Formats: structure tokens, C-alpha cells, sequence
DNA sequence: GATGTATATATCTGACACGTGCCTGGAGACTAGGGAGTAATCCCCTTGGCGGTTAAAACGCGGGGGACAGCGCGTACGTGCGTTTAAGCGGTGCTAGAGCTGTCTACGACCAATTGAGCGGCCTCGGCACCGGGAT
DNA sequence: ATCCCGGTGCCGAGGCCGCTCAATTGGTCGTAGACAGCTCTAGCACCGCTTAAACGCACGTACGCGCTGTCCCCCGCGTTTTAACCGCCAAGGGGATTACTCCCTAGTCTCCAGGCACGTGTCAGATATATACATC
């Protein structure tokens, strides 16, 4: 009657994935809301005790190869108003581009860039095709604005955006 | 001036030709081009039993520095006893 | 006098599968592994007694031991099962 | 080139790694097994730390490297570093 | 003594003897002094990990449709299970021998 | 088949498969190489402990060296085999 | 003399064959003797100096696993 | 205050060879090398007495651990000097 | 009255009174005997004496007067002895043995 | 169609699970002291940031070195079988030697006194590193 | 390319002086363990008999190994680019130390109960044969 619930490290690492597998194709979005931040744009404040590694966000967008990654940025920055919402990532001696400018229910494509911020972004391969998820990778109150790092220090993109240092 | 956005993940900054004078002074003759994403999995696991001992070690000690006979102890414990470091 | 864990071996699998028996040899065998599980735990809480220049093992000790000695799934329920005893000892 | 290069290696004795990716390495590492709160690395135990990383991954390439040329091979493959610890525990 | 006596490891709820336990902490020469909840706390110990291993060793002997857990039934307990395998890497258990596995690459086609 | 009824067989006994009467002949001379020409008494279990220990020992190095044969290509068994397995052991 | 090769070639066959392994050199004989050896060499140097301190005369069965345990290689069944 | 080994490594190294230093790398390699040493043989020791369920450390059980612990020629000569040493501290009083 | 170090009495350069003042602290015995400490500091002695002769060996070797932690490297993995001992150990800033298989160099 | 292997029945046998006397150790209550928990302080030394520099990494490209698949030879391992042999088991014997015990004697813990070795700060100098040149 | 040789240089090591703490000495006691003695266990030896296992031989064929080819993928090279790093600075957290007190554990003694050896009923599983089926 007294039995061991141990939960192997393969039955652990198989339901952790298929919790983000399933908080991924529900999009709950459980506590983010979108308001104004002084002289940044907008702003997603987070309203949940969030933690080491919990869940946030999906960067949802499309996928693409590099071929035309290392085009589109360049085709969409000719509006000066398309803001920032195309991500790259190498992955498998491959590059990607989540082309998320068009607006979807998704919260990923409405944050900003900080080296001071608060959450930091990972890769999760839904069945292959590599999702771009976000996780806290520290102690988030319930109040604080959905904040990471964009990664890239285009010398150029620099000059231009002194709050990329940030 | 719209910026992309891209990242970086901490472990391949054990970067390609630190494996490469790694094996050399191993004595490898040639190596792979697969043995780096191999050697980078190899360098984790082995630093994540080494720090987890170290940072127990320190816990432990209620302190927040994880010193150098953390260290020192964690590999003496995983029989990997280090030789210079205050033992 | 021979010191043994054989009745409280057969306790705790009569605890377990209350219809299943031991042989002679699988209960040396268990002894064997009681004895060196103790060894080990206690010989880490004395190597952490003594590299924090305390005197006294404690549950501290005991519990940092734990942690240190076996592997994560073990460690975790191991740490709450020992926890759990204390609470209801100290209580007790 | 290669040859100048192991007996240029094998012969020396400092660090490989460079020092602060792998700092950063072992702090990204230590935030995990603390549940997110981050300790101070004594700028001597990342040191400690290092050099016992290093150690085992040229021991590990040793005994890998024995493995390549009992196949016959020269090259250094993945499914031998993965044998000679499947060997040694 | 009055006010009847309970053993301290009923007063803990566990099986394995917590008196036996500290009088072993005692006269090992662990350290001069021993906590009163260290031996409470490593025989609540002691006594998880042998029913993690009881448990798994009496699920192998009833998969062989057996009732007596012996040093074979142990062997594959420990050695299948992931993490005591790692525990008892180093330990060779008598009469436990070895796990069925013949290297795919063997078997004829 | 043949060996591969015989491999089936042995990994599932748990026998000791070197014969008790040569291994105390063997061991008992080993324990006159030291302690020079004095004959120690072996307790009967002693000898049972130190066969349970060579057995394990030679099983499992024929296993990590059965590893390195086919890894090497073979499928035979090589003195090289097992040197290199107790090479890399550190033995 | 000559004891070693009382560990017959088909015992060493049958603990191959539980080992796992298919076909076998027949000059796997000769050395896993002389593997055996110093495996013993080493296992019963330890075991009668534990009991040269004892001040014994007969190598008892903890004698044996202390002897085991030191080298590394925990053997539980017979004490401890 | 700390303790540590360094002024005696360095008078065996005056023995050894006259004309030699040695680097504080080394010199904490030395130290540490003969703590560890240390806490091999002694904890082979204590463990020695506890098996024989007696419990002074003697020189019998630190010739012991030392025959356990070092290899052939190691231990054939550091029981040696071991014994050189304790019958010259016995007779001289 | 006047007093001589049990490291003299003993002919050794260890401490005596260290090693044992060591072996008390250090909860290895209720008790410990009057030759224990002095044949541990003899043994540690010797061992020490090993390691620095093969270490000054190997520093003449390479011309230099100093020993440096390569060279307990070399002076430990090449006794055979020592390296039975010191097995499991890594010296910091000490290198491995250069040691390229035959199979490699050029025919 | 052997040849072996999965499944049931009969059984019986040594091993296991269980009831009992007792005795040795586990529990309770109490006292004392010293171990350590807590608080406060000081300052070490860790973290963070910036500038610049440059060493090193990244990337791309050609090529030729090596991995891998295929193949043929021949040798040496597995299998099968009749023979030889040595392990094994059961007896008895017996006796050395392990385990236990009581005596007592030597030896180690403890404690006061002391004094000198060693540890830390100061200071000098040379070993080994570096920058440049000639020879292999 | 790389070693042998000059000359600078620098920084770390080797020696010197003042304090302090811990190593030595001496005396006492109590207890551990050395020793002599006794019991009785179990280890060694032997020997007859069984017979299971080893062994030696022969044969074939599975496999190791050497050779060849081709295809691709490491390596070396050159250029750009990037981020490690060193110095410098500033801050401030938290490590290490210390003092106080209190509470937690060792020691002691008395009580008593649980667990251990011992004897015993019984049954789980290992054979043995028969029945049915898997397999090369």
C-alpha cells in the first residue's frame, strides 16, 4: 500500500514537454496586459508570481528559411513604422525568421528590447518546428512589464538605439 | 533603424576552437565535426553534477560565494580530487 | 549478540507486499545495503560537521548528506520523507 | 600543422577555455540548481572549476582518441567520446 | 520513567529503528556530538530508500510470477531502475547477475 | 544459435561459473605469493566472497570489452579488446 | 603450479557468454587468466592485510569485502 | 591564522635537492598532496580501528593503512622508514 | 627543563605535534597512540621526498631551478608508483604527458 | 520433425514465517555546560561598467585525406562426439585457531606552565620570462 | 620553423624580525588492550564413488583482414569581426570575526520492552513427467 511516487526523469522530462506543448496550443495568456510605458511605446505587464523557467509567452510568427531571413527585415524596415517583430534564430546549421509584424491574439510580438530586462527567451520544437518561447529566468512579481533581450548588436542598429544598451 | 533580434545561449561560447585545442592536447590527430555539439553536451552534464554539488556545498554552509573548497569538495566527492586550490 | 535490520527489513515489506516473502540470502543482501547506505550518509555528515568546524550532526547534516549522496529523484522524496519524521517527532 | 599544433599543446600548460565564457557558463549553470537566486563565484573557485573541466575533457579525448584508432579510424567521432564513458561508469 | 514509553520511532511514524540508528551515530566516531532529529532524519532516510528498492524488487519478482524477492530480483530492481543504479553503481550484489542484453548487432537477420 | 541459446541461458542464472575447487587453489595460492610461505586459513565464505567479486569483475569486463569489438567493426573477441577496456577503465 | 589454468577454457567461455559476448579469440584464454590474476593479486593482497592486522590466521568473509570495498567495488551479501 | 605544511616541504626539499626552489603553485600542490595523503591514511586508520573494534590509533594500524593505501615499492618503503622512525623516537627518551 | 621537538627526537622535518594535534581534532579515534603521529609524519615525509626528488629530476631535466606544477605532473605520471597513487587526481596548471600514439606520426 | 520450449500436475524439501524466554539496550527525567544561533562590525573582494586593444573567433573555399562500402581469400572459431579427468559430495576426523573472558599492567587523556617555533609583514635580488639575433 | 645565446626586467621567492599559540614536560589516573587460558567450531585433509564437465580432434564456414574506389568533409588559409580582457574605479554585499546567551545534548540512573536466538509447522519453488506448441 505504501508505494514510491518517484516520477523518473524520463516521465518528468515527458510531461514538462507536453505541458508546454499543451499551454502552447491553448494560449491562455493568463495575466499579460497591454498599457503605455514613458517614452518606450507600449508595454506588457506580467500579473503573476512568475519564477525560474515558468511560462510567459509564444513569439508566434511565421517561419522561414535564412535565404529570405536575411532579406525580409531589410524589405520590411524600408516603412519606418513597422516597429520590431521579426526574429532570427540559428538552429541546426539553419537560420529562421519569425515574421510576426502582422498582428495575431499572441502577446511575443508586443515587447520590446532591454539588456536590464526581465525574462529571457528559449527554442521549443512542437514536433519538429521550432516554437520561440519566452520563460522567466528569475523571481517576477504580479505587476511588472514583459521585458527581453533582442540579441542583436547590429553597430548601426546601436547608434541608432541608444536604449538598446539598456 | 529597425534591428533584428537573435540570441545566445551561454554553452556555445565554448566555442569551436576551444574543442579543437581541447583534443589536440588530448593527442586527437583529426577531429569530427560533430564532436562539438557532442563535447559541449559532455562539458554541461559534467559541470551540472560538479555545481550542484558546490553550490549544495555552499547552502549548506549558508552562504552565498560559492569559494574555492566548494569547489575543491565537490570534485573530491565525485572523485575528481583537485590538487592546488587550498585542500 | 549479532546486530542486525532483518525485522524491520521484513517490517517494511510487509509494509509494502504484505504477501510476499524474503529469502535468507536476498535479506543479507538488504542488510548489507542498510549498513552501507548508513556508512555513506553518516561519513558525508561528518566530512560537512567537519569542513563547517561544527561539532554536533544535526538534521542539517543529515539532510545536506542526503542531498549530496544520492541522485536527484531519490534525493527529493528522500529529503521528504526524513523532513516528515522530524515534524512528527519533534511534535511527538 | 596539426602536429605542430599537439606538440605545441601537450607541452604547455595553461588554460584552453577562455575564461569568461566559461565564467558565464558555470553561473548559467549554478542559477539552476538554486532555484534562481544567484551566488557570488569566487573569482578563485571559477578557477578551480575551470581546471577540473578542462582535465576531464582531455582525459575524456584521450581515452575517446584510444577508441578512434581501435577502429581504425583517425577521425574523432561522436559514437566514441560516447563509448569511452559508456565504459568508464 | 513513567508516563509509558513510546519508541522515538513510532514517535516519528517510521519503521526503522531511530534508537539503533543514533546509538550508531554515537559509537561510529561521526562526530563528538549528534543532533536529536539526525537520527530521526537518516532512518527516515534509510527507510525510503529501501522501500523504493523493496518495491521495485518485489515488482520484478512478481513479474517472474515469484513471491520471494532474491538477489536476482534485486539486481534487476536496482540496475533497471535509473537513479539506483546510480546509487549502487560501484556494488556488486551476490548471486544478482546480470541484466538480459544482447547487443542488437548480434541477433541474425 | 548455440552460443546464442548459451548467451540466453547464462545471462539469466546467477550460477558461479568458474568452479569453486580451482579458484580456491588458485586463490590459495595467490595468498601464499604474500606473506611468504605461511598458509592462512580460508573461511569458506571468504572464498565464495572473492569468486563472487572475480566473477562480477570478469563479467562485466567482458562486457564494456564486447563494446569495444563491436565497435570496432568485429564481432570476435580480441585480447586488444580487453586491454583497451581495462585501459580506459584506469586500471 | 599451474593453477591458473584450472580456470578451464570453458569457464571462461561461459562467463564471456554472460558477458554478452558472441565469438571469442582463442587468445582470450591466456589473457583473461592473466586479468583474473592480478584482479586476484590485488583483492587477496587487501584481504590478508586485514588480517595480518588482525592477527588472525584465517581470511574471514569480511576480510574479503572490506578488501573489495577498498578497492572500490562494494560487495554486499556477505556482511558489512 | 592557517595552517598548512609549506615550511616542512620546503626542509625535505632542501634534503632532496639543495640547489632547487619551488613555486607557490607548487608549494599549495605540495600541501595539498600531503593533507590528502594525510586524510587517507588516517581515515584508513580510524577505519582499521573501528573494524577491530578497538579504539586507539597505533602504530600498528597507521603501517597498516600505509600497506593498504601505497603501492608495492611505496609501501615496502615507507613501512621502512615509518619503523626507522618510531624505534628511533622509542629509544631516544 | 629544557625541551627538544618529537620531530627531533624522531629524526624527522614533519611535525610531529602537528600531525598529531591532526589526528585528534580530527575524530578518527577516541584515542590515539604515542607512534601513530610519529609514523604518519615519517611516512608523509617519505612520501614528500619521493615526489620532490622525481620533481627536481624533472626540473633539471628541463634546465630550470624551480618546481613548477608541470612538473610534479611529470615526475608523478611517469613513477608508476606515485601515478597508482595520485590516480585520481588532477594537478592544477600541470599539463599531460606528451604522449602521441605511434599509429599517428608521419611514415 | 526433431528439438527444444511454454504449461500443468504431484510432490517434497529445505527454507521461511511464526510463537517464546530473556536480556540488553532503548526510553525518561534531570542537571550542567558549552556549542552554536543571533546580532553587530569591518573590510575584503565580488560584481558591474567603460574604453580600447588585439587576440581570437567566424566564415568561406578548395582539395585531398580519410571514411565506408564492397569483395575475395583463408584461417581460426564454433559445434559435435567419444574419451579422460577432476570436481563434488558425503562421510569421519581432528585439531588448529577463533571467539570469549578475567587480570592487570602499561599507556594515553587531561591539566597547569612555559617557551620557542612558525606565521605574518618587510625587503632584496635573481630566475625565468621576453625581445632580438645567429645557427640548425 | 625552431633551438642556442645576450641582455634587460620584473615580480615572485627567499630570507629577516616580532609576536603568540601551541608543542613540550611532568604528574596522576583510569581504562583499554595484552595476555593466558578455555571451549568448541569449522577448516583442512582424505578417500571412495559419480559423473559432469573438460578435452582433444576434425570440419566447415563465418568472419577478419587487406585492398580498392569514390565521395565528402576536415583542415589549412585569408579576411573580417567580435568579444575576451586588462586596467581602473566604484559600491556594497556578505564573509569572517567576536560576544552573549540559551537551549540542546551528553552523562547518569532506573525501568522495561522489544528483538534475538531457538524450536517448529508449512509451503514456494525446483524437479519430473506429460501435453501442447514454436522454430529452423
Amino acid at each position: 500500500v505504501r508505494r514510491s511516487s518517484r516520477k523518473s526523469k524520463a516521465e518528468l522530462q515527458s510531461e514538462e514537454r507536453k505541458r508546454i506543448d499543451e499551454l502552447i496550443e491553448s494560449g491562455k495568456e493568463e495575466g499579460m496586459k497591454i498599457d503605455l510605458i514613458d517614452g518606450k511605446g507600449r508595454g506588457v505587464i506580467a500579473t503573476k508570481q512568475f519564477s525560474r523557467g515558468d511560462f510567459v509567452v509564444e513569439y508566434h510568427g511565421d517561419l522561414i528559411e535564412i535565404t529570405d531571413a536575411k532579406k525580409r527585415e531589410a524589405l520590411y524596415a524600408q516603412d519606418p513604422s513597422t516597429g520590431c517583430y521579426m526574429y532570427y534564430f540559428q538552429y541546426l546549421s539553419k537560420t529562421y525568421c519569425v515574421d510576426a509584424t502582422r498582428e495575431t491574439n499572441r502577446l511575443g510580438r508586443l515587447i520590446n528590447h532591454s539588456k536590464c530586462g526581465n525574462c529571457q527567451t528559449k527554442l521549443h520544437d512542437i514536433d519538429g518546428v521550432p516554437h520561440l518561447i519566452l520563460i522567466a529566468s528569475r523571481d517576477i512579481a504580479a505587476g511588472e512589464e514583459l521585458l527581453y533581450d533582442y540579441g542583436d548588436r547590429s553597430k548601426a542598429s546601436i547608434e541608432a538605439h541608444p536604449w538598446l544598451k539598456h | 533603424k529597425r534591428h533584428r533580434k537573435v540570441l545566445r545561449d551561454n554553452i556555445q561560447g565554448i566555442t569551436k576552437p576551444a574543442i579543437r585545442r581541447l583534443a589536440r592536447r588530448g593527442g586527437v590527430k583529426r577531429i569530427s565535426g560533430l564532436i562539438y555539439e557532442e563535447t559541449r553536451g559532455v562539458l554541461k552534464v559534467f559541470l551540472e553534477n560538479v555545481i550542484r554539488d558546490a553550490v549544495t556545498y555552499t547552502e549548506h554552509a549558508k552562504r552565498k560565494t560559492v569559494t574555492a573548497m566548494d569547489v575543491v569538495y565537490a570534485l573530491k566527492r565525485q572523485g575528481r580530487t583537485l590538487y592546488g586550490f587550498g585542500g | 549478540r549479532k546486530e542486525s535490520y532483518s525485522i524491520y527489513v521484513y517490517k517494511v515489506l510487509k509494509q509494502v507486499h504484505p504477501d510476499t516473502g524474503i529469502s535468507s540470502k536476498a535479506m543479507g543482501i538488504m542488510n548489507s545495503f542498510v549498513n552501507d547506505i548508513f556508512e555513506r550518509i553518516a561519513g558525508e555528515a561528518s566530512r560537512l560537521a567537519h569542513y563547517n568546524k561544527r561539532s554536533t550532526i544535526t538534521s542539517r547534516e543529515i539532510q545536506t548528506a542526503v542531498r549530496l549522496l544520492l541522485p536527484g529523484e531519490l534525493a527529493k522524496h528522500a529529503v521528504s520523507e526524513g523532513t516528515k519524521a522530524v515534524t512528527k517527532y519533534t511534535s511527538a | 600543422g596539426w602536429l605542430k599544433e599537439i606538440r605545441k599543446l601537450q607541452k604547455s600548460t595553461h588554460l584552453l577555455i577562455r575564461k569568461l565564457p566559461f565564467s558565464r557558463l558555470a553561473r548559467e549553470i549554478c542559477v539552476k540548481f538554486t532555484r534562481g537566486v544567484d551566488f557570488n563565484w569566487q573569482a578563485q573557485a571559477l578557477l578551480a572549476l575551470q581546471e577540473a573541466a578542462e582535465a576531464f575533457l582531455v582525459h575524456l579525448f584521450e581515452d575517446a582518441y584510444l577508441l578512434t584508432l581501435h577502429a581504425g579510424r583517425v577521425t574523432l567521432f561522436p559514437k566514441d567520446v560516447q563509448l569511452a564513458r559508456r565504459i568508464r561508469g | 520513567a513513567r508516563a509509558k514509553a513510546k519508541t522515538r520511532s513510532s514517535r516519528a511514524g517510521l519503521q526503522f529503528p531511530v534508537g539503533r540508528v543514533h546509538r550508531l551515530l554515537r559509537k561510529g566516531n561521526y562526530s563528538e556530538r549528534v543532533g536529536a532529529g539526525a537520527p530521526v532524519y537518516l532512518a527516515a532516510v534509510l527507510e525510503y530508500l529501501t522501500a523504493e528498492i523493496l518495491e521495485l524488487a518485489g515488482n520484478a519478482a512478481r513479474d517472474n510470477k515469484k513471491t520471494r524477492i532474491i538477489p536476482r530480483h534485486l539486481q534487476l530492481a536496482i540496475r533497471n531502475d535509473e537513479e539506483l543504479n546510480k546509487l549502487l553503481g560501484r556494488v556488486t550484489i551476490a548471486q544478482g547477475g546480470v541484466l538480459p542484453n544482447i547487443q542488437a548487432v548480434l541477433l541474425p537477420k
